[PDB]
DNA sequence: GGCCCCCCCGGC
DNA sequence: TTTCGGGGGGGCC
């Protein structure tokens, strides 16, 4: 097991970072049987599902924890068979309906009225067999719900909240519509600081006896981490293999291979400028879509490694910005990716 | 180690057929009493308890009780295979990945001996105390059919009302509205088809239609149904077995308009 | 009750519990004794009661008993497509209204038809819209239709001609004061002064989210046991409005004008997760509202910050458009 | 609840400087062949029941 | 229907019965008439923008053919049934083909709303409306002209449903008045037409909701204020005065006077924004870009308020947008 | 209740809506203090079906005052088919119905099952087309009628029939050829159910669709003879005699041209 | 004869 | 490749 699993804390007391939120939650679960819908938006790695789970088995037992995969299957109107694999629990209930693209609004049409509903025979810590609690459902990428979907949610919600309590988290809130905003509790969850994220570093480390040369090195991993907890831990795990569980102060930093290709792509285009170029920075392109990267991010690390050259003035910079603003809207109204990202380059190799 | 001689294999087939749609990944403990097995549906909604007693099978031994998490799918596709009147036995081994069906007969010719594989299914402490259900009621296995076929068709959710010497059935859908009212009914020349019915204080309780379509899909284990109501509890619809039952804990409806 | 929501434990109950819609719940009272309720579309912004108005109104024209044989309520939820639209529609608009029994014709009006309530209507598609044209008209006489919906734009013209039109207004802290201080006062809330106009005022229309700001306000008082009135610092902070410190400075770094500067910044800021549109939103009030800077500057930069917010209104990325966004500001 | 297909998958996805064909082609026959068959010669648990 | 008709909506209970209670097209309602009594009745169709008559048009006319009976003697359908190229190949001809069940007579096909129908269903009524031509006549009506194949465009006397006059928008808000006992402002009723916008249905729905206002409509006269709070549409004094500030104030006194005139009664932005549009296209500008520049960021406003966003900061992109423009008149 | 009415077999309802399911959707029934009597329209307004039902054909009949019930055939045929063809049959209607109640009873048990049907706002007359003076009126068994249909709409979709003295025509007009057959009337006193009878004032020639007589030949399994009344520039008339009422089609003939 | 399923276009 | 809706043409029954 790696470590960013085997030390994840399981309770709302063993949270160490942004005490704040962490009494915030102690406050929600004081009084759970009122808890309105909820919706937790934050950086991406900062802990969110972590705070989730603990909230959870604050409101409910430990057993919050013993979770099993089940398969639902679901029907379309032109009779195509799909799949859902559900995570669950004997507290609560986990769904991912992004996972079928279009198709997720069959879930808020199917599953989730299937489980408001109806009552849940509970034959454990119950005398009459009966549940007489309400069920917590967990959307994890809520933002990535179409918009059909997200408005399949309004009613359900309030119809049906004496037994059906919701628990989205999504990295940003912009996607989420207006009504669904309206109909939640929004909870935001900031990232941990370098301090935090050096204490937590120092606890892994001592914990699995990894040798340090001087502190200042889990310093520098939380640095190059920008914020992300399990970006953190998973850099020094690698690191710690990558140098026989013992760190020294010119441990290199160990980045993915994917900023890697990001980065030579960002060299290219800066040093040449040409229809050729472009050629090659789509077949770049093509390779990097093909790995199960998103086109976002892509776009993303593209525009902040040009603005991070030691070679561009401010206008190159302005432009740059520019051009990444009306592509990024330009791939979040379109199908086909590789036309906005080759669009944003040539645009890019032009102002250059 | 284990053997369950079965008096007809028919039996167990009919068993299994009742409850494949409600569960497929069910824990079957065997013990010298017999087999047990309770199950929770996957939507946390329903229940499926089983359990054959050791009078049933024609010849039933074990030494060391074991569960086993053996496929219902499997099982039927073991059993589709074999002859209508033969003698279905259980054995095993001490450390068993997989267990012989021996599809044995009278005569010595036809046999359709089979394997099963077993899977690791994972089995809580389940507990089905007792409760004082307020009514119980017993009727035919084919009226409850023909009853439940009709009125699916009429809507999606059956109201089974059981106030003082009633048992009132309703189904109110777009088209309109169905009653079926049945009563204490006895027959001395042939009592197979008499309603029982004993009630303490009036349920109320309403169920999904496929719920009860699919429950019933297994009835034709006994000539009879029993309907047990609680307003507090989960109602169960048993079905016997020669020397057991069939038992299904179905959960009602939620109420949102009260 | 105690296990319920606050938003939905003061729904309004009844046309009385309606605050700030009077110009329409006077003529919708006004059908109760005129019996002749038009096809209705109700269109407004989030939170400002038009499903609450539309289960009142079928609350007090039918009562308790009488109403699920009288209404029909689809939302997105449910299925409605063009099939859907000319059976299953179709066949409750021409089936004859229900038989009311003696008590109901004694005590509540029962007017002569029956409801359909479209709720959400746009998201129906436009074909589904036109089947609908000709039935509201034929059988006008036995059912009537309610169209709820939040962009009054997306429902075809023909049905917006054919139903009388009624406009929610945006719930502020000088219509919706009353029904705020009530639900405070029955939850025995302690607040200080102006604290309930800060959260209708952050609430920017919506009730439903000023409400659900108190009711967490009043959980954060109830756990920290003090016994202090909840202050607008709190309020602020449970509703993720940027600290005043954090604005002056991001408009500083801004007139400094440097690329450089004001990039680290931007990403530092985004490590808290402020969310993109209260931070536009702050800056507007900041920039309009301020007399050190000429007519010139505040048209370019109105410009510019519609601009922003109709693109993260497309559920684009915020860090993106936010530097972009502040970039320009400092070059202006 | 990893199983060899998975394995082969995951070293299927990386690109750039770490990409693992070369690398797993040069690994020994016979590392690969105890592998498998250490693999093989016990039971493993499953994440999911029938697939 | 239920009850008399004093429980039917306005928009139903003065739904025109016969040929003469339809105002507003004379040209065509005179043209229809002569066709029927000469026995000169072509295939129609009916083109026109929504609420103007054309159902009622159509439904008069069949009544006057045929009497109180017509719904025995045509066949009726519209977007709520079923018309694909079955329902074209099977019912519609075996109506065509056939006599009358009730009395003698031709048939009438009354395609309502026939934009809706698709390609393959009109290409199909080609040959059916051409071969029974001597026994049976059609007629279409529609809204949107480009959803017709041009075919059956072809084998359809055209007739334009023009956006109702003022003049009848006055008879029948007379009419209405007489019959429900109401008063009605000459300034109220400058109000409901230009509200209305050549539409019957907006006049009866607002008409209805004005009577339902006033407290005592038995002596209570409805004035342009009532209609105001009613439609929650701002006032003429309120645009103005809105223009006045954007046009000749700074920013912060535009913004206030913008505030706390929508805050006065809760008006709604895309209202003011149309009403700002209307009072500067009678504008004389002396510079064409002005214009450009007005219309362009105005549409664009109003684009993205039709999807929501920020209420404050498309007002103040308004105010930015019109004085912008408006320094290019130097 | 205002309206109860009781058959003594369910069977009996159930043939007589048998009879005229295939070619109506809505049907409108107005029950008085002398039977029930039901018209249905067809899509195509090409056919037309009238039901009279007597009050003799019920154990009693009870009916106050005159009551009109627009219901769907086809959510009658669903619910009748629940009901066994061994109960006796209630229609039961109260003041200004919403609905109509269907209650099966059998007396061999204590079961009764009770459906309720909503009703339609159906409004519409019946005209009573009943032209007085036809020009041929004919009857001939149900049987050989329904054999001649079939035959001939195997050939053509459209049916011809031609009345001349002493001579009744059928004529079919395909693709791959034509039929013809003819009968004269003739009278057998010793099995009189198997005459053809045939009255004449003027010749008479109309065409018809195949698929409407199909549809009308359903109801010959309700009478063992059917009469044919024809006359120009009227509908065709189909006319099967019940116990105590009947069953009347009024088909349209085809324009010639 | 009727469901049920699969495959294929869609501007002018 | 590809998100509904309509039409055709074949396969169970
Ligand atoms: N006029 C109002 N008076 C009192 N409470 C209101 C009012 N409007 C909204 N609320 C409160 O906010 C909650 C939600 O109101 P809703 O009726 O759901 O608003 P809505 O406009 O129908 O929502 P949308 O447009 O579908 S997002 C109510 O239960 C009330 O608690
Ligand atoms: N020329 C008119 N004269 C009097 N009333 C009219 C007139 N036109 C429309 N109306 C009124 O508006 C109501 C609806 O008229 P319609 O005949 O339905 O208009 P329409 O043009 O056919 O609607 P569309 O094009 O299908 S949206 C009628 O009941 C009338 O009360
Ligand atoms: N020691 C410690 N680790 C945390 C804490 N919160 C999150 N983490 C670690 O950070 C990892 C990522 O957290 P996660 O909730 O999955 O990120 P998110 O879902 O994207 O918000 C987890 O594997 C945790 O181990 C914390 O409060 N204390
Ligand atoms: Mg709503
Ligand atoms: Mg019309």
């Amino acid at each position: 097991s790696l470590w960013v699993d085997k030390y994840r804390p399981k309770s709302l007391n063993a949270l160490s970072h942004n005490e704040e939120l962490t009494n915030f939650l102690k406050s929600l679960s004081d009084q759970p049987r009122d808890l309105p819908h909820l919706l937790l938006y934050g950086p991406n790695g900062t802990g969110k599902k972590t705070r989730c789970m603990a909230l959870l088995e604050s409101i409910f037992g430990p057993g919050v924890y013993r979770l099993k995969i089940d398969v639902r299957q679901f029907v379309t109107a032109s009779n195509r068979k799909l799949e859902l694999n559900v995570v669950s629990s004997p507290y609560h209930l986990e769904i991912t309906p992004s996972d079928m693209g279009n198709n997720d609004r069959i879930v808020i049409q199917e599953l989730l009225k299937e489980v408001a509903q109806m009552e849940q025979v509970d034959f454990q810590d119950s005398k009459d067999g009966l549940a007489h609690r309400y069920k917590c459902v967990i959307i994890n990428e809520a933002n990535s719900l179409t918009k059909d979907a997200q408005a399949a949610l309004r009613r359900t919600m309030e119809k049906y909240s004496k037994n059906i309590r919701l628990i989205m988290v999504c990295d940003s809130m912009s996607p989420i519509i207006a009504p669904i905003k309206s109909r939640c509790l929004l909870i935001r969850c900031p990232a941990p600081s370098d301090s935090e994220i050096s204490t937590i570093l120092s606890d892994v480390v001592t914990n699995e006896r990894i040798q340090l040369e001087t502190k200042d090195i889990l310093k520098r991993i939380a640095q190059a981490s920008n914020g992300n907890l399990r970006v953190s831990l998973l850099m020094l795990e690698s690191m710690a293999l990558n140098n026989e569980l013992a760190l020294k102060s010119s441990s290199p930093i160990i980045k993915p291979d994917w900023i890697i290709v990001i980065h030579k792509l960002t060299r290219k285009i800066v040093k040449e400028r040409s229809v050729n170029s472009l050629i090659e920075c789509r077949a770049v392109l093509y390779d990097l879509l093909a790995h199960c990267i998103p086109a976002n991010i892509i776009l993303k690390e593209l525009t902040f490694s040009l603005l991070d050259v030691e070679t561009l003035n401010t206008t190159n910079k302005s432009s740059i910005i520019e051009y990444s603003s009306v592509f990024d809207e330009r791939l979040s109204l379109g199908n086909k990716a590789i036309f906005h990202l080759e669009g944003f380059i040539a645009k890019v190799m032009c102002c250059l | 180690m284990l053997e369950a001689k079965f008096e007809e294999a028919s039996l167990f087939k009919r068993i299994i057929d009742g409850f494949k749609d409600c569960v497929q990944l069910v824990n079957f403990q065997c013990k010298e009493d017999g087999i047990i097995a309770q199950a929770v549906d996957d939507s946390r909604v329903l229940l499926v308890s089983l359990e054959i007693g050791v009078e049933a099978f024609q010849e039933y031994r074990c030494d060391h009780p074991v569960t086993l998490g053996m496929d219902l799918t499997s099982l039927s596709k073991i059993l589709r295979c074999g002859n209508n009147t033969d003698t279905l036995t259980l054995i095993a081994d001490n450390t068993p990945d997989s267990i012989i069906l021996l599809f044995e007969d009278t005569k010595k010719d036809r046999i359709a001996e089979y394997s099963l594989k077993l899977m690791d299914i994972d089995a809580d402490f389940l507990k089905i105390e007792e409760l004082q259900y307020d009514s119980t009621l017993s009727l035919p296995s084919s009226e409850f059919s023909k009853i439940v076929r009709d009125l699916s068709q009429l809507s999606d959710s059956i109201n089974i009302m059981i106030t003082k010497e009633t048992i009132k059935f309703v189904a109110d859908g777009d088209i309109g509205s169905g009653s079926v009212i049945i009563k204490p009914f006895v027959d001395m020349e042939h009592p197979e088809t008499s309603i029982k019915l004993e009630m303490d204080q009036p349920v109320d309780l309403t169920f999904g239609a496929k719920y009860l379509l699919d429950i019933i899909k297994g009835s034709s284990l006994s000539d009879r149904v029993g309907i047990r109501l609680s307003s507090e509890a989960p109602a169960l619809f048993q079905f016997d077995l020669k020397s057991g039952f069939l038992q299904f804990f179905l959960a009602p409806k939620f109420n949102d308009e009260e | 009750l105690a296990q319920q929501p606050w938003v939905e434990k003061y729904r309004p109950k009844n046309l009385d519990e309606v605050t700030a819609q009077d110009h329409a719940v006077t003529v919708l009272k006004k059908t109760l004794k005129s019996a002749n309720l038009p096809h209705m579309l109700f269109y407004g912004p989030p939170g400002t009661g038009k499903t609450s108005t539309i289960l009142a109104l079928t609350k007090e024209l039918y009562g308790p008993d009488l109403m699920k044989s009288r209404i029909l309520e689809l939302n997105a939820s449910d299925e409605r497509g063009i099939s859907i639209v000319r059976e299953k529609v179709k066949n409750f608009a021409r089936l004859t209204v229900s038989k009311p029994s003696k008590h109901d014709l004694e005590n509540y009006p029962c007017p002569p038809y029956k409801i359909i309530i479209l709720d959400e209507a746009d998201s129906m598609t436009a074909d589904a819209q036109s089947a609908l044209r000709r039935t509201m008209e034929t059988y006008s006489g036995v059912t009537r239709f309610c169209l709820i919906c939040n962009y009054v734009t997306r429902i075809i013209d023909p049905l917006a001609s054919r139903c009388s039109k009624f406009r929610f207004k945006a719930l502020d802290a000088s219509n919706a004061i009353d029904r705020l201080r009530f639900i405070s006062e029955q939850e025995n809330v302690k607040c200080d002064d102006g604290v309930l106009e800060r959260i209708l005022d952050i609430s920017a229309g919506d009730l439903r989210r000023g409400i659900t700001l108190l009711q967490s306000a009043s959980k954060g008082a109830q756990y920290l046991g003090d016994g202090k009135n909840i202050t607008s610092t709190q309020v602020e902070e449970l509703a993720g409005v940027v600290p005043h410190d954090i604005l002056i400075e991001i408009v500083e770094k801004v007139k400094s004008g440097d690329f450089d500067e004001i990039k680290k910044y931007v990403n530092t800021f985004m490590k808290s997760g402020w969310s993109a549109a209260s931070v536009v939103n702050q800056l507007h009030e900041y920039y309009i509202t301020n007399d050190n800077f000429d007519t010139n500057f505040k048209n370019q930069i109105s410009w510019l910050l519609f601009t922003t917010d109709s693109r993260l209104n497309n559920g684009t990325n915020e860090h993106i458009q936010l530097l972009n966004l502040l970039v320009k500001i400092s070059q202006l | 609840y990893l199983t060899k297909e998975d394995w082969d998958s995951i070293m299927e996805f990386f690109v750039g400087p770490d990409v693992t064909t070369a690398i797993i082609k040069k690994i020994p026959a016979t590392v690969k062949s105890g592998f498998t068959r250490k693999y093989n010669s016990m039971t493993h648990p499953v994440a999911i029941y029938r697939t | 229907e239920k009850r008399s008709k004093e429980n039917l909506p306005w928009v139903e209970k003065y739904r025109p019965e016969t040929l003469d209670e339809v105002y507003g097209q004379n040209e065509v309602i005179t043209t229809v008439r002569k066709f029927v009594d000469e026995g000169k009745l072509p295939h129609l169709l009916f083109y026109g923008p929504p609420g103007t008559g054309k159902t009622s048009t159509i439904v008069a006319l069949a009544r006057e053919i045929y009497g109180k009976n017509y719904s025995n003697m045509v066949l009726e359908l519209n977007a709520s049934d079923d018309r694909g190229i079955d329902v074209v190949r099977n019912q519609i001809k075996d109506f065509a083909s056939t006599r009358q069940i009730f009395s003698k007579g031709f048939k009438l096909i009354i395609l309502d709303e026939a934009d809706a129908m698709t390609n393959a269903a009109q290409n199909a009524l080609r040959r059916v409306i051409e071969r029974y031509t001597k026994n049976t006549r059609f007629c279409v009506l529609a809204n949107y002209a480009h959803k017709l194949t041009p075919a059956l465009l072809s084998r359809c006397t055209r007739f334009r449903f023009q956006p109702l006059p003022q003049e009848a928008i006055e008879r029948r808000i007379a009419n209405v008045l007489v019959h429900e006992k109401l008063k009605l402002s000459p300034n109220a009723e400058k109000a409901l037409i230009e509200l209305s916008n050549g539409d019957m249905r907006r006049v009866l729905n607002v008409l209805q909701s004005c009577k339902a206002t006033l407290d005592n409509p038995d002596e209570d006269e409805i004035s342009d204020d009532v209609i105001y709070e009613c439609c929650g549409a701002p006032r003429p004094s309120d645009l103005k005065a809105v223009l006045k500030s954007i046009l000749e104030d700074d920013w912060g006194t535009a913004h206030y006077t913008l505030n706390k005139v929508r805050s006065a009664k809760g008006l709604a932005l895309i209202d003011l924004i149309e009403g700002i549009v209307k009072i500067l296209e009678d504008y004389e500008l002396q510079n064409e870009e002005t214009r450009v520049h007005l219309l362009t960021k105005l549409a664009d406003i109003e684009y993205s308020i039709s999807k929501g966003g920020n209420d404050q900061i498309q007002g103040s992109a308004v105010i930015g947008a019109i004085k912008a423009s408006f320094e290019n008149e130097t």
